[PDB]
């Protein structure tokens, strides 16, 4: 057994981000090609801001 | 959240309960699952 | 949103770094066999545990990383828990900043006579234990920012 | 609460002496009285026993009922009483209870 | 060969040293051999048979036999009961006349309190340090066995054995056949009395909490004796020449005793199984009985009933030994043998591990199912005032494969109400859980989960003990003793 | 008669790549038996080498014309293969020493690095250096006494750590111990030493004659009691003292017309010490030094031509004896009728004489009482003295009894015993390793013992049940008996065969023929304290009249074990007492923890015996525990004092009342042969040690230099003071 | 060093779909890629729920090979896309090494043919074996000074690394460059190979 380590994303220094697709109301909850470059853009400005 | 606990040999990798929704499009579910270690198994699910 | 803490792997760090004196510890946790040792182990006022079930530790480039191990014995559950601590010694890898003062070093930690033999079997297939490199990088690392209050 | 731990022996009789039902299993009915259950400890012995009662009696232990629904949870509690005269554990709810 | 190997001690013969008696001997007054010992002062010991003798140290070197120094007529020198008080004090009734004995010093005392002759001395020893109880273990009862409640007197003492004064008898008016013996029952916190009223005896109870209530009747065949066990937790033992019971109540329910042969347990009665007793020793928890026919029995003592096992044979008795608990799970065997070349006694001694004695493969006993059980709440004393609670802990690790079923209770459920909450925390590296249990205690009324024919008042103080058990422990589960503790409401 | 021989004298490193060389003497011999496993080089030839990987027991026998006994041989699987080798140097100018320290294989060593003769690391042992730095691993020495270490400098050209240390003569005792690096699954063995001053050992002036015991007596041995390899050795020819294990030696002898050329063959007894040696020469004292060898007469205190014995101390109390800050007698004499205790410089006063020893004894007077043989005890400030009583003689039948002198009470008592031996016989007894007095004692026939606190008193027998060792040695009478720390006793034969005996056993084992009847042999110790036999024979080369071979006792018991079939009643057993000495002033308390693992219902505990005159209280804490088929049971006592000296009278008189010194061990419940456990005794002493007190800061005696003053006070005291 | 998490997303794919409702259907993922870097490893693991499905690892990267002609076509800047996977190529062949940095190769190249002078040129980790062949004309030196005596059009030891790669034909090490802006700048795009070392 190896216990009491450091978890890895504190110590071997590295940084995360999230995003997750936007909630869509459809019934069948598909999203479309506008709603995935929405994503993308909303992707892009997380990068950026990073 | 559950815990589950083995008594003969495990399933280490696969986690050893899956969970199916009846209507996806009304719930959302956020799970999750990790080990312990003599392989208790601790989940939770969060719904909304 | 930018992950601050979180539940993220378990397992061994992949790899480190270190700037000026900080350290840090790996503690280990080996269960034995079931009658693993004997009444003629009794030979002194500590069980020596070393002849049948020890750990060790080398380093590489050794002027600048020092390790120190230590070991405890509970043999109602079989068990023997040790700290292992390993620490920076001050020198080499030249003064710099960010990305230049880095030495990359590798150390081992193994359990003798494991390495090859022992195989943890889980589910769909095997993995190899008793034996793990784990590298530092000697230096300062990123992320580490000054700014004006 | 471990689930499959492991249930195997039926420590408890318990009967409302309204109807009368198998006695391998502990089925009541909810009329407009009380609700009120006559119980014992059935042992190797499974006559009712004013010994094993006294017993349990003398450390301050009386027994406990968990009702549940799939929405509702409840306990009742019996009340501690001297062993002087009775020999099953009595309990009764009102039915507003 | 098996269970004990015998072993001699005798000192003070190295030289030619002239050591002498002066006075009249003192023996018992009953066929069977007794070792009465002192709770915490454990070192401290009497053996009483045909000689007795008052020993400082666990029975080693040589001890001359206790006398009387003739300065006082205390005529026959027969001794009917003895009992341990506080100090560095014993007392004896000697033909029918309290005598108090300092050992540290060699003073003899008589009781001047005492007028009509009394055959028995009985009371209960706290020693928990402080003052709380030193006052609790200065309450003795001096009464006669055997006589009619209508007509004799009891006496009792406050003062530890000072003075003695006769009770009222207004309140034991009601009360007619013989009596067994009145104790300060301090588990209930009250007074308790045996009563004969025919073939079948039973307790009487005279305070508040059942008062003129009863127990139980059991038989009484010819006269008992009655011994307590020394953490008031109202384990009960009542033994004579052919019969033995024992009460896990304070008297309010008595039974027989189980015997375990080939992994079923049955009833055992001393006269129908032609046996006789000859020697009776009580720890805290465990029982054991020497059987004349060179026989030892032992037993664990504890809720739901006591079983009872034969130990296997070895030829120990003769004609003079005892069996007392040197320590849990340590039995040990004595025998005074005489010398009269230098008129002194040695002894002849066996120590009798119970523990490495129950594996033999004849009996097959099953191990012990539950693999650790720890707490802190054995070393003091808890007091409790209104309007206040406290909390205990322990942790408790069962084995590998059992289920045990653990259980807490208290002595005194009158004056004392608890909620036991027992929750699963961790586990060890074999993959065994540990289990804490959190005990929440204060007074039966605030609780509101009793009769008023149950709460029996709340403006008087009282005592109980409080017991963390295992209701499914086996036999061979000598270490794993059961926690218990003391408190006072 | 055959024998074998392993490479280190370490057993821990004896493993399965060890070699074992097989020597069989005599004058018939047809090959060797072994098992498959194991195999034999040149297995025709009486000397060979055995080589054996597959762990376990093994038996092996060599068959020859006559009947050789068979021998069983444990091989178990180790990782610690290699060992430290050190080499020191003493400068006195700055008080210091120097030790220079590498790694060696003991499988593939020099020959001088395997005798302790190198002073350089050969290749092997260079290269193995090296690459134990370069995998990193670097030594250090810890003392013992006191928690000091000390840390080399980095590898010189060659392979050696030189390591500089304080020269303590208090705290004698260190390890060396290294880091958890390892090379190719093969650990290095942590090493115990002993160091103080250098002594020198006396040198030879031309024109001296030697110093014999007489003709065909056995040969005599004595060593110091703190340090071993340090020793002198009378035989029925010469006179040996060794600075080493007799690896060089140097006669010691006489100025002329000193001692008669009978007398000089006349010789006793001979005690060893750091300032000269002291002769018993037909009763009378003589003391040699490296300057005068001066017979001791009434002016320093002793009778003449009336002593019988003298002896020492057995067990290194040196902390304690330097830190009680007075000096003691190093020495005790009797005179069949006095007991003298000889202090240092050799000088002295009488001790006792028997007849107040008869007043104390209330004897009925004109008896035959004597005192034969004193012993220092475990117990610094005690001594023990063996009493004979006629009990009015006209018989052969004497009783022996002890009688104790404590000289910090400076009172006397008597003990239990009840010992009943003819006229002829002589009595040597020895204390054993406990704070409880137990005693061996011989009388060159029997071997007699007395344990726990004198109860157990018997007579050690064989399993057999002769209760005689001539016997079972063809009539011959005892030479020789060691005991140690561990508590193995060992006695040698002039036979020249083996007996063995553990503390608190009744039971005797016989050992296997190792050496020849006829063979000059002695028994001593190493640097460590292993068994070894020096064998000494004349008409040589003056190189090897004196040889020194070990002994392997432990395999030899485990062989007579496997014979036999006993086993260790509990798996372990653990303490923390890591020192002898314990001091603690008013307001501490000591804490000491202890565990045991046994088997699973064999009901065992901790035994915690004490002695002295008890000033403490103790408290202990049990937890029990059951896992794996396994019982352990853990030990947690305190011991402390619960005295208070506010507002009472006799605040002095109340601190003496609750000083002094206390002796604590302890032990399992049962424990037989085969338990290799160390029963641990050490003592607890309460008061100041005379060396703490209190500074006041920025001032210190003599780091500011001034000279004299004077000056003069008047008319401000509570009338002209010149001071 | 930074990374991305991000959950899929449900797509239904236009065409037909004589059904109503569920049709062709796939996940669909944004593509981020920083300033500075080329390596880009993808963990794809399920959320917890539906039916198991293992965990795995894959690189796109930066393929920069890849030059857009009038038509708007990809088309490799170091040759030309002209064979076929014939067993027969490497039926009795060896066993040929891979070499490339530690982890900072962005692209794959292995070669080692019988006597084609192709490579077997792949991003990720050779999940996607797109064959070619290499415009590099099949050049031999000539006398004294040199002698090698065998062209053999079979690239060994075929190297590469960040932006550079190099092939070794006979005697002849040729270099080549691929595009890839975001790393230095648009510099040392290379026209084609180039002879280097003369
Ligand atoms: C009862 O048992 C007793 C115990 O054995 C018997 O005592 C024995 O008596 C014998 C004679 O009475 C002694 O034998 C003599 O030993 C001399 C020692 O010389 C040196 O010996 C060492 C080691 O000796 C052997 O080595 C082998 C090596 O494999 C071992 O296996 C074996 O067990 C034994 O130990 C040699 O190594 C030496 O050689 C060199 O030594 C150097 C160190 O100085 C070293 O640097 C170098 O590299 C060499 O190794 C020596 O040889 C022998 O010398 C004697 O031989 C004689 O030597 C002289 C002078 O050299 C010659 O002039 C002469 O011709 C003859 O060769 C002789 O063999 C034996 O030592 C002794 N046992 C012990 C333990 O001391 C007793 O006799 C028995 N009684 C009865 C009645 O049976
Ligand atoms: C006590 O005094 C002695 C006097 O000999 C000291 O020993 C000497 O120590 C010095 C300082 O280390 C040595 O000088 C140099 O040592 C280095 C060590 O790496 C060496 O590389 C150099 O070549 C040089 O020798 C000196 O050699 C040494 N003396 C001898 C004879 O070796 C000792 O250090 C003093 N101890 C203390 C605590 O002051
Ligand atoms: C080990 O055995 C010896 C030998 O018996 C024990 O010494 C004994 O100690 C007791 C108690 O100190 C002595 O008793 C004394 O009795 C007189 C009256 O007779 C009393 O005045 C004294 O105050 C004291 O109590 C006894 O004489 C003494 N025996 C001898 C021979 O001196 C010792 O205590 C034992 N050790 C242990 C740890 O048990
Ligand atoms: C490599 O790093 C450069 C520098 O950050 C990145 O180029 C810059 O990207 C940002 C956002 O993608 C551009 O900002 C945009 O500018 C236009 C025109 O002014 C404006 O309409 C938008 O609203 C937005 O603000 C910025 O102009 C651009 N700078 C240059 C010199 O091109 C580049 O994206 C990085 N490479 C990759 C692959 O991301
Ligand atoms: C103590 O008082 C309680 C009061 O509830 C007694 O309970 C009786 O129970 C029986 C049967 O359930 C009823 O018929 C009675 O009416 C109850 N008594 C009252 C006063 O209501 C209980 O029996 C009493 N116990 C003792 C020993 O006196
Ligand atoms: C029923 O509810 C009432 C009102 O709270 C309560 O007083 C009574 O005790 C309850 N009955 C039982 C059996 O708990
Ligand atoms: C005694 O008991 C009776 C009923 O059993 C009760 O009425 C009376 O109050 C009690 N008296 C005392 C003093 O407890």
């Amino acid at each position: 057994h190896l216990i009491d380590v450091p978890k890895k994303h504190h110590a071997s220094r590295t940084e995360s981000y999230v995003a997750l697709p936007p909630l869509v109301s459809e019934s069948l909850g598909f999203h479309n090609n506008n709603t995935l470059a929405v994503y993308q853009g909303l992707v892009y400005y997380l990068l950026w801001l990073h | 959240q559950f815990k589950i606990i083995p008594k003969a040999m495990s399933t280490f990798p696969i986690p050893p309960v899956s969970m199916v929704v009846g209507n996806p499009g009304l719930v959302e579910v956020k799970t999750q699952g990790v080990f312990d270690l003599n392989e208790n198994y601790y989940l939770d699910i969060h719904v909304s | 949103q930018k992950l601050y803490n979180m539940s993220g792997d378990y397992g061994i760090p992949d790899l480190f770094f270190l700037d000026k004196g900080n350290w840090f510890t790996i503690t280990v946790v080996l269960l034995s066999h079931q009658d693993t040792f004997t009444s003629s182990d009794s030979q002194g006022p500590t069980i020596n545990v070393d002849k049948k079930l020890a750990i060790a530790v080398t380093i590489a480039d050794p002027e600048c990383l020092s390790v120190t191990v230590t070991q405890d014995v509970l043999l109602n559950r079989n068990a023997v828990i040790n700290k292992i601590k390993v620490i920076d010694k001050k020198r080499c890898s030249e003064q710099g900043m960010i990305g230049r003062n880095i030495k990359k070093t590798s150390m081992m930690l193994k359990v003798l006579g494991a390495p090859g033999n022992c195989i943890q079997r889980t589910y769909l297939g095997g993995i190899i234990q008793g034996f793990k490199v784990v590298p530092i990088f000697i230096g300062c690392p990123p992320g580490k920012r000054l700014a004006f209050d | 609460v471990i689930h499959n731990k492991g249930k195997e022996r039926t420590y408890f009789s318990c009967s409302g002496e309204g109807i009368l039902t198998g006695l391998h299993t502990i089925k009541l009915f909810l009329t407009m009285d009380n609700l009120k259950v006559r119980c014992f400890f059935r042992n190797e012995n499974q006559s009712p026993s004013k010994e094993i009662l006294g017993l349990f009696t003398s450390g301050g232990l009386a027994p406990n009922m968990i009702i549940t629904n799939s929405t509702f949870y409840g306990g009742y509690y019996f009340k501690l009483t001297p062993f002087s005269n009775r020999l099953e554990w009595l309990i009764d709810i009102p039915r507003q209870n | 060969h098996t269970l004990c190997r015998v072993h001699t001690v005798r000192t003070g013969k190295v030289f030619k040293s002239n050591i002498q008696l002066q006075g009249d001997p003192l023996f018992y007054a009953f066929p069977n051999t007794f070792v009465l010992k002192n709770v915490c002062k454990a070192d401290i010991s009497v053996y009483l048979g045909q000689k007795v003798f008052l020993t400082i140290d666990n029975f080693e070197s040589s001890l001359l036999p206790l006398t009387v120094p003739k300065s006082l007529a205390v005529g026959v020198p027969s001794i009917t009961s003895a009992h341990f008080v506080s100090g560095s004090l014993v007392l004896f009734v000697i033909s029918g006349k309290g005598y108090s004995y300092d050992y540290y010093e060699n003073t003899w005392r008589k009781l001047e309190g005492i007028s009509e002759p009394v055959s028995h001395i009985s009371g209960d020893v706290c020693c928990f340090k402080g003052s709380f109880c030193l006052e609790l273990s200065n309450n003795l009862f001096a009464y006669l066995r055997g006589g009619q409640i209508p007509g004799t007197n009891i006496y009792f003492s406050d003062n530890g054995g000072f003075s003695f004064q006769l009770m009222n008898t207004d309140k034991l008016s009601h009360l007619t056949g013989t009596l067994g013996g009145i104790f300060h029952l301090h588990s209930m916190s009250q007074v308790g009395v045996l009563m004969v009223e025919n073939n079948l005896g039973t307790f009487h109870y005279m305070e508040y909490p059942l008062n003129h209530s009863m127990g139980i009747a059991f038989s009484y065949k010819n006269l008992l004796e009655v011994i307590m066990k020394p953490y008031q937790r109202g384990f009960m033992v009542l033994w004579n020449q052919k019969s033995i019971l024992v009460s896990s109540n304070s008297g309010q329910i008595v039974e027989h005793v189980r015997l375990i042969d080939q992994k079923i347990f049955t009833d055992l009665d001393v006269e129908h199984a032609n046996i006789n007793i000859y020697s009776v020793a009580s720890n805290a928890y465990e029982l054991a009985f020497l059987v004349a026919e060179d026989h030892l029995y032992y037993g664990s003592q504890s809720y739901m009933g006591t079983y009872v096992i034969k130990l296997p044979h070895q030829p120990l008795w003769s004609t003079h030994t005892s069996i007392y608990f040197e320590d849990i799970g340590i039995l040990q065997v004595l025998t005074p043998v005489a010398d009269p070349h230098f008129a002194a006694y040695d002894f002849d001694k066996c120590t009798v591990n119970v523990q490495s004695s129950l594996m033999d493969e004849k009996l097959a006993l099953q191990p012990c199912n539950v693999e650790l059980l720890e707490s802190t709440m054995i070393n003091t004393m808890f007091t409790i005032d209104m309007n206040s609670k406290l909390k205990l802990s322990a942790l408790m690790i069962p084995r590998k494969g059992e289920n045990p079923t653990p259980l807490v209770m208290v002595s005194n459920p009158h004056a004392l109400g608890f909620k036991a909450n027992l929750n699963e925390f961790g586990n060890t590296f074999d993959g065994n859980s540990k289990y804490k249990l959190d005990i929440e205690l204060k007074q039966q009324h605030h609780w509101g989960n009793s009769d008023f024919n149950f709460t029996a008042s709340i403006k008087r103080h009282a005592i109980s003990s409080v017991t963390v058990d295992i209701a499914d422990k086996t036999l061979s589960c000598v270490d794993l003793k059961p926690l218990s503790t003391l408190i006072s409401v | 008669l055959w024998r074998y021989y392993i490479n280190s004298q370490d057993y821990s490193i004896f493993s399965t790549r060890s070699s074992i060389k097989l020597e069989y003497e005599g004058n018939s011999f047809v090959s060797w038996k072994i098992p498959e496993s194991c195999k034999v080089e040149n297995t025709t030839s009486p000397k060979t080498t055995l080589h054996c990987k597959r762990a376990g027991i093994h038996t092996i026998k060599p068959i020859a014309g006559n009947q050789e006994v068979e021998r069983h041989l444990t091989v178990d699987n180790s990782y610690i293969c290699y060992l430290w080798y050190f080499t020191v140097v003493d400068v006195y100018y700055n008080l210091s020493q120097i030790v220079t320290i590498w790694v060696y294989d003991p499988e593939s060593a020099s020959t001088e690095e395997l005798i302790w003769t190198a002073k350089k690391p050969s290749l092997s042992s260079r290269v193995l250096t090296k690459q134990m730095n370069t995998l990193g691993q670097r030594p250090f020495i810890f003392t013992v006494e006191k928690r000091l270490t000390y840390h080399p400098g980095p590898l010189t050209s060659e392979g050696t750590w030189v390591i500089h240390l304080p020269m303590s003569s208090d705290d004698i005792a260190k390890v060396i111990r290294g880091n958890k690096v390892a090379f190719q699954d093969c650990f290095i063995a942590n090493l115990y030493f002993m160091l103080t001053y250098p002594m020198t050992i006396i040198s030879e002036p031309p024109g001296y004659e030697p110093l014999t015991v007489p003709p065909g007596s056995p040969l005599m041995l004595s060593w110091d009691t703190c340090i071993s390899t340090f020793a002198l050795l009378a035989t029925d020819q010469e006179t040996f003292q060794t600075n080493d294990s007799f690896q060089t030696w140097t006669r010691v002898r006489a100025p002329p017309g000193i001692l008669s050329d009978a007398q000089r063959h006349s010789l006793r007894d001979v005690i060893i010490f750091d300032q000269g040696t002291l002769f018993l020469v037909d009763g009378t004292v003589y003391l040699r030094t490296e300057d005068e060898f001066t017979k001791l007469d009434e002016s320093r205190g002793i009778s003449e031509t009336g002593i019988l014995g003298f002896s020492k101390r057995r067990w290194c109390q040196i902390r304690y004896l330097y830190k009680l800050a007075s000096k003691k007698s190093i020495l005790i004499a009797w005179s069949k009728t006095t007991v003298y205790a000889g202090y240092a410089t050799f000088r002295f006063v009488t001790l006792t004489d028997t007849a107040k020893l008869k007043d104390f004894l209330k004897l009925p007077q004109t008896d035959t009482l004597e005192v034969m043989s004193v012993e220092y005890l475990w117990h610094p400030l005690e001594a023990a003295v063996l009493l004979s009583h006629c009990s009015v003689c006209t018989t052969n039948t004497r009783n022996i009894r002890i009688v104790i002198y404590s000289a910090i009470f400076q009172t006397w008592t008597l003990q239990d015993f009840e010992l009943q031996l003819p006229k002829e016989a002589i009595l040597e007894f020895r204390f054993l390793y406990s704070a409880m007095p137990d005693i061996i004692m011989w009388d060159q026939h029997h071997v007699y013992y007395s344990y726990k606190n004198f109860t157990v008193v018997g007579t050690i027998s064989t399993p057999s049940g002769e209760t005689n060792l001539s016997s079972l040695s063809q009539g011959s009478k005892i030479h020789q008996v060691l005991t140690d720390r561990i508590g193995n006793v060992v006695v040698k034969m002039e036979n020249n065969v083996m007996f063995y005996i553990k503390a608190d056993i009744t039971e005797a084992v016989i050992l296997h023929t190792w050496v020849n009847t006829t063979a000059k042999t002695v028994v001593l110790f190493d640097k460590s304290f292993e068994v070894c036999i020096l064998y000494y024979n004349e008409n040589l080369d003056e190189k090897y009249q004196l040889q020194t071979q070990p002994y392997p006792l432990i395999l030899e018991l485990q062989s007579i074990n496997k014979d036999l079939g006993d086993w260790c009643p509990y798996l372990a057993f653990q303490h923390n007492i890591h020192s002898q000495f314990y001091h603690m002033d008013k307001g501490e308390s000591l804490t000491i923890w202890s565990q045991i693992v046994y088997p699973e219902n064999r009901g065992l505990y901790i035994v915690v015996e004490h002695y002295g005159s008890s000033v403490m209280t103790w408290t202990q804490n049990l937890e029990y525990e059951i896992a794996s088929g396994f019982c352990t049971k853990t030990m947690i006592t305190r011991f402390f004092q619960t005295t208070n000296y506010e507002l009472v009278d006799n605040y002095y008189q109340l601190q003496k009342e609750n000083t002094g010194l206390m002796l604590l061990q302890f032990r399992p419940s049962e424990f037989s042969r085969t338990c290799l456990t160390a029963k641990p005794v050490f003592e607890i002493d309460v008061g100041c040690d005379s060396s703490k007190y209190i500074m006041v800061r920025g001032f210190n005696k003599s780091r500011c230099q001034r000279r004299d003053f004077s000056y003069v006070i008047d008319k401000e005291l509570l009338d002209n003071l010149k001071v | 060093n930074v990374q991305i998490l991000m959950e899929a997303a449900p797509m239904r794919s236009t065409g037909y779909c004589p059904a109503e409702a569920m049709c062709v259907l796939n996940w669909y993922t944004p593509m981020p890629f920083k300033n500075g870097s080329v390596v880009s490893s993808v963990d794809i693991y399920t959320n917890g729920i539906g039916p198991f499905v293992s965990k795995k690892r894959f690189y796109v990267n930066m393929n920069g090979f890849l030059k857009r002609d009038a038509s708007g076509k990809s088309l490799f800047a170091i040759g030309y896309e002209s064979l076929v996977l014939k067993s027969s190529h490497f039926r009795l062949s060896k066993s040929r090494p891979l070499w490339y940095t530690v982890n900072h190769a962005p692209v794959f190249i292995l070669g080692g043919f019988y006597d084609e002078k192709s490579i077997l040129f792949s991003d990720s980790n050779f999940q996607d074996y797109v064959l070619l062949e290499l415009s590099i004309d099949s050049c031999w030196v000539g006398s004294f000074y040199c002698p090698i005596l065998g062209f053999s059009a079979t690239i060994h030891d075929a190297i590469a690394t960040e932006s550079t790669l190099f092939i070794r034909q006979n005697q002849l090490v040729y270099y080549f460059t691929g595009t890839y802006i975001t790393l230095f700048d648009k510099s040392h795009g290379s026209s084609r190979w180039v002879r280097v070392l003369p």
